[PDB]
């Protein structure tokens, strides 16, 4: 498109409401079966963008100087099996300072109110 | 319980001591060995009546391995009944172990009685019983070929006999002498047994002390915490 030097629009077409659920063909899969318990992974990350026209955020990922490189567990990811005891009514427990590093929100200079 | 045996021969290899038992267990695979959850050890009971003429090593009796060629122990009832014997754990007379369990013994009793018979075989228990079929029966009845399994909790105090009611060669010598005592829980404070209630002075580490630094136990150990949640018991 033209107009203003910015973005471009996409075309739309009315197809069908077919959902991408389970495949009805045959009835088999192709997934793994184990991946044995044992942290044997150096750096097998992926890269899609380019550092030249995007910046950082390519290598420094998932490396928090807390309980990640030290191979320890604090009070964050405490999710075992779904068959814990099934589920009843949720409550929402307390928290602790230091377990929620990332926190990006929106605010206004005047007045200072919470947005989204 | 699925007893295994040689497939080259059918009836002669069983008499030569080529028979055992296999545990085709369910989906309680915890580690590389499979921790039997809600279970313990195993106590079996085999009674196979065979003969030397039935085994393949008949030549290692009266002809080759022999030192009396002038008098052959054949065509006589003495040498015939000397081979007709009922064995248990490789012990024809009596076994070296006893059935004296204790409390909190979620073991799985197994029974088998192969041989040259075809009908059903039974055994009467005096003063002792078992648990099967969501009930509490006294005696049971096994079957040949396949193996019979039953989870029995042995809770009793005293000593009695476990004789059968038949004719004479299988009712007069098929008894069992053992003493079952539990004073007070599992009886491990002043006796000798491979159990522990514990119920004693525990100032450090003893039995039933599952304190692990990462995580104690739950269902499996697929990862450091198991993140895929789909633990079934077969094909969904």
């Amino acid at each position: 498109v033209a107009g203003k030097p910015g973005d471009f629009g996409y075309c739309d077409l009315n197809y069908c409401e077919e959902a991408v659920e389970e495949e009805t063909g045959d009835g088999l899969d192709e997934d793994s079966d184990r991946a044995i318990e044992g942290r044997t992974a150096t750096s097998e990350y992926q890269t899609f963008f380019n550092p030249r026209t995007f910046g950082s955020g390519e290598a420094d990922c998932g490396l928090r100087p807390l309980f990640e490189k030290k191979s320890l567990e604090d009070k964050t990811e405490r999710e075992l099996l779904e068959s814990y005891i099934d589920g009843r009514i949720v409550e929402g427990s307390d928290a602790e300072i230091g377990m929620s590093p990332w926190q990006v929100m929106l605010f206004r200079k005047s007045p200072q109110e919470l947005l989204c | 319980t699925r007893p295994y045996y040689s497939d080259v021969d059918i009836m002669r290899d069983i008499a030569s001591g080529l028979i055992g038992l296999l545990l085709i267990c369910k989906s309680r695979s915890l580690d590389r060995r499979g921790i039997q959850r809600a279970a313990d050890i195993e106590q079996q009971a085999v009674f196979a009546v065979f003969d030397e003429n039935k085994s393949w090593y008949l030549e290692d009796n009266i002809n080759k391995f022999c030192e009396n060629p002038d008098e052959v122990k054949r065509d006589d009832p003495k040498f015939y009944e000397s081979n007709i014997m009922s064995t248990i754990n490789g012990y024809v007379p009596e076994s070296i172990t006893t059935l004296g369990f204790c409390f909190d013994d979620t073991v799985q009793w197994h029974f088998c009685s192969v041989g040259t018979q075809n009908e059903i075989l039974t055994i009467h228990f005096t003063g002792h019983s078992f648990i099967y079929g969501k009930r509490h029966e006294d005696t049971l009845t096994l079957f040949p070929m396949r193996g019979e399994s039953v989870t029995v909790t042995m809770d009793n105090v005293g000593t009695w006999m476990l004789t059968s009611m038949n004719s004479s060669p299988r009712s007069k010598k098929l008894r069992l002498k053992f003493r079952d005592v539990k004073c007070i829980p599992d009886d491990d404070e002043d006796s000798y047994e491979i159990f522990e209630p514990p119920e004693s002075t525990v100032m450090a580490t003893r039995k039933m002390h599952d304190r692990l630094e990462p995580e104690d136990e739950e269902s499996d150990a697929d990862y450091d915490y198991q993140n895929r949640l789909a633990a079934a018991l077969g094909i969904r």
